[PDB]
């Protein structure tokens, strides 16, 4: 999932954390905003970033023969709209690192770019065109899901590249390879976080 | 082999470290009612997770037809088929927004076709006289009825054991004598109830046997009258007789009662056996 | 439970009451240094320095730590190997310094990891977190921070009695069974989340205002001394590497 | 001597439509303990929330020191300084991180000095037994530890008045005995306690005065001695006696009490009758 520790050097971890934060800047505003409008959404932002938390840490089986932890990207972005997710997702993170050893804080940063932000960018973007092309309530949360998580493994293995250009050929090749070893796990967890977060918002409706 | 469910020589210590469990053994006779009695802390919430397989211990072993239960899918899911479990917080297991769905759950888990199903959630709608609530969501129901759809959907699997964590906690009395009611009602058809509490006043009101709980370890086992009248082992786990068994065992020194006499446990019979006292 | 491993030993732990800035610059410090000096004569340095400090400081049990220090090995060795293989025209084979960048990759990572352990084991998150207030970053979102903190564990155990009451029923029986047993625990946790925090706002006004929460912490001022004597053993450390 | 608190009139129904509190009444004496007796249902905890400021009524006021209270953010402020409230899952009242840091809250929240709410926690932590606590994490901590921690929270504001809810909820014997020292221990440094609760057996070891709450009405209110043998008042509530007058009382019916004396108090005395008895 995340890029662990250390596991970038200093010029692109600083890099990425230029990277991300406008859009970390951009959400940590507009909570300022929403909470000296209403104080009690210090309380409500907590419950929606230990929520997105506590779900990223159950347990998932997965399409292909691997166990998995549901990475929320697709149902934050669809039940907590993505701004807000930029800034949670700084959260969440951390607390992935400092207390699952899962993060990284010299990470957090590549980590945030993509599956804050980037991931929620694309679960939100693909939640309303298929809504709005027809797709029912249930397709639309599936390709939300599915497509955000596949983002997100396509954005880290797009940095890794960056950081590891093969020699023989040039960051094509190592995205080529990041790509497709990643995917032995990844896309298998991305089909069954959309199977998963599909019964989430069903359950939720009904609720 | 009489018995329907035993614990032999559980232990268990989170992977934390404390022995949450300490050389454990319990015996629970068939259609008969088991309290575990002792303090907070004990461990009880803990020995009920190891009787329906949700924790493995890491020494001893369950047994079920007086045969041990195993670990493996096919195994745990004949086990928890035959022993359910009901947690103390009804917020913990109730997850559908409609009452019919949850108890719904247990019954299609089994391989029931819907109409079998459907037919189970009735059955157990009635035995908790919830029948009414059918089809109300589940969140909009007061803390008394949402406690018996938790109930309703675990006998709805038709154990053969039922585990009840702290079944009372939150009642009052009209509650408490409520929720007993249902309990002897799903008894007087067959099943074991099993109960942990820490309230000896319960534990004489809906109690068979009666196993004293400290740190992990039992302390004493028996039918109920013989360990809640045991003043001085009760008073080693922080606790003291329920005052009818106390009264009525202070009845039987001085001769009030009769020495084949049982020996009442509750104000029935407590009282029934006051109209045969006659000074003052 | 999982959640809670990590945070009760820096909660319970021999160096638990030790000034955050002193831990802070030891973590935050050697893993600033394990990123940018030189891997080889770098990144081992860093390694025993921290390594000293989380056994010669703190005095993390080492089984534990053990347990927690594996996850990343295994994420790892996987970046190792795609470094020792090469791609291009004639196709897939083993490249140049391969062994070269692998090595590297496994020392600087492996140091950095020890680094954030070694927060994460004598540190707890909500202390970090407040140590954010000497940075710049607002008070709000600290607070955020801080009161997440604590609803993860209010959830976590709430998650938890959720998968054991899905299991207790028969949730976990087949595959598909599983997957959406735990679908409903977690839209069964939201609302519960939510209904947490309005009650919660309501609790805290017993005591005045819900919103704007300052707490007063019991954490020890450390010593400009050490401070002095951490800041540049991390610039002695930084230039032997560098060399 | 005016009430030190008091309710005049008060009409709360929520916005669902039904009362919950309806036309209520009732003064508290300075210095004395309060029990609201009554069943789950009645709107108990509802009460306790207006007494603080939390809930604004349709109709009726609530007096501080004889005076009205108001609803400026100043007015609240002495109100919540004077009336503290105490809920009954201490969970929803602790946002913690640290049992220190949670006790700072309600001190710095008066415009207290730092150096005056570091001195308050301290008070307060030793006046509740958990200074030893002062740094566990708040989720680390057992449920009577957490509600300890709540009550210290509130007595470093230094109210005249301790609103508990159902404070006894979910403890042993041994914790129960814990808690009713620490707070008689309050009661005796001079401080007004109102408690609501479903267990008679609080009232009976804890109140000085009681009254019979049920369905938003006060429906009797008199010393501790006088309301607790009111079998049949206490049969309108849902309730019984402390289970000592109870039996003592199940003694009278039969006749093996004698009439117009000494009901036994204490267990011990109840015993001590049964030497009259012989047999018939």
């Amino acid at each position: 999932m995340h890029i662990m520790e250390g596991y970038l050097p200093v010029t692109h971890a600083i890099g990425w954390s230029l990277a991300a934060a406008p859009f970390v800047v951009a959400g940590a505003l507009k909570i300022r905003k929403i909470v000296a409008e209403r104080p009690e959404a210090r309380m409500t932002l907590a419950a929606a970033g230990a929520f997105a938390f506590v779900l990223s840490a159950l347990k998932i089986p997965s399409v292909t023969g691997s166990c998995s932890h549901p990475t929320g990207t697709g149902l934050g972005a669809v039940v907590f709209g993505p701004s807000v997710m930029a800034v949670l997702g700084v959260i969440v993170l951390l607390f992935q690192a400092l207390l699952l050893a899962h993060g990284g804080l010299t990470t957090l940063g590549a980590n945030a770019f993509s599956m804050a932000i980037v991931g929620p960018w694309v679960a939100f973007g693909v939640y309303k065109l298929a809504g709005k092309a027809g797709a029912s309530m249930a397709v639309a949360v599936f390709l939300a899901a599915f497509l955000g998580d596949l983002a997100t493994y396509v954005t880290t293995s797009l940095q890794l590249a960056l950081a590891y250009p093969d020699p023989a050929s040039g960051f094509l090749g190592a995205a080529l390879k990041f790509g497709s070893v990643f995917a032995l796990t990844q896309i298998p967890l991305a089909i069954a976080e959309g199977f998963l977060t599909v019964i989430v918002v069903d359950a939720l409706a009904g609720k | 082999m009489t018995p329907i469910l035993a614990a032999e020589a559980l232990t268990y210590a989170f992977p934390g470290g404390v022995k949450a469990l300490d050389d454990l053994s319990l015996a629970v006779p068939k259609g008969e009612s088991l309290a575990i009695l002792g303090p907070n802390g004990a461990g009880k919430s803990t020995l009920l997770l190891h009787l329906n397989g949700t924790l493995r211990p890491q020494s001893g072993r369950v047994l079920l037809g007086g045969t041990a239960t195993g670990h493996s899918r096919k195994d745990l899911t004949g086990w928890r088929r035959r022993v359910g479990l009901v947690l103390q917080d009804a917020d913990d297991q109730l997850f559908a927004t409609t009452v019919f769905e949850d108890v719904s759950f247990g019954p299609l888990n089994l391989g029931l076709s819907e109409a079998e199903a459907r037919a189970r959630v009735e059955e157990a709608l009635a035995a908790l006289s919830i029948s009414d609530l059918r089809d109300r969501p589940t969140h909009m129901l007061s803390g008394g009825q949402k406690r018996r759809v938790a109930i309703a959907g675990a006998v709805a699997m038709r154990p053969e054991v039922l585990l009840l964590d702290e079944p009372t906690a939150g009642l009052d009395l009209a509650g408490t004598e409520q929720l007993l009611t249902l309990l002897r009602g799903l008894r007087a058809a067959g099943m074991t109830l099993v109960f942990s509490t820490h309230d000896v006043e319960l534990a004489a009101a809906l109690a068979d046997r009666v196993a004293l709980f400290r740190t992990g370890r039992v302390l004493a086992e028996g039918a109920a009258e013989a360990v809640l009248s045991d003043r001085a082992t009760l008073a080693k786990v922080a606790l003291r007789p329920p005052l009818v068994i106390d009264l009525a065992l202070l009845a039987r020194d001085h001769g009030l009662l009769a020495p084949e006499a049982p020996l009442p446990k509750t104000r029935d019979a407590l009282a029934a056996q006051m109209a045969g006292w006659t000074r003052r | 439970m999982s959640i809670a491993s990590i945070d009760r030993v820096a909660a319970q732990g021999h160096w638990r009451s030790r000034p955050l800035a002193e831990k802070s610059l030891i973590g935050l410090g050697f893993l600033a240094l394990a990123v940018t000096v030189p891997p080889f004569p770098g990144a081992v340095l860093v390694t025993v320095a921290i390594l000293a400090f989380t056994f010669l400081g703190a005095r993390v049990p080492l089984r534990f730590w053990a347990s927690v220090a594996v996850l990343p090995l295994g994420f790892l060795t996987t970046g190792a190997a795609v470094l020792l293989i090469q791609i291009g025209p004639e196709g897939i084979g083993l490249a140049p310094d391969g062994p070269a960048k692998a090595a590297a990759l496994v020392m600087r990572a492996t140091a950095a990891t020890c680094c954030l352990l070694f927060l994460a084991t004598t540190t707890p998150a909500a202390d970090l977190l407040s140590g954010l207030r000497r940075w710049r970053v607002p008070a709000e979102l600290i607070e955020i921070a801080l009161l997440t903190y604590r609803f993860v564990f209010i959830l976590a155990e709430e998650a938890a009695a959720m998968t054991t009451a899905q299991r207790a029923r028969l949730g976990h029986a087949t595959r598909r069974r599983w997957l959406r047993s735990t679908a409903q625990v977690i839209a069964a946790l939201l609302p519960r989340a939510l209904t947490r925090a309005r009650r919660l706002e309501t609790g805290l006004g017993a005591r005045n205002w819900q919103g704007e929460m300052r707490v007063l912490s019991t954490r020890p001022p450390a010593s400009a001394r050490v401070l002095g004597l951490i800041l540049t053993l991390q610039a002695a450390i930084l230039a032997a590497g560098v060399l």
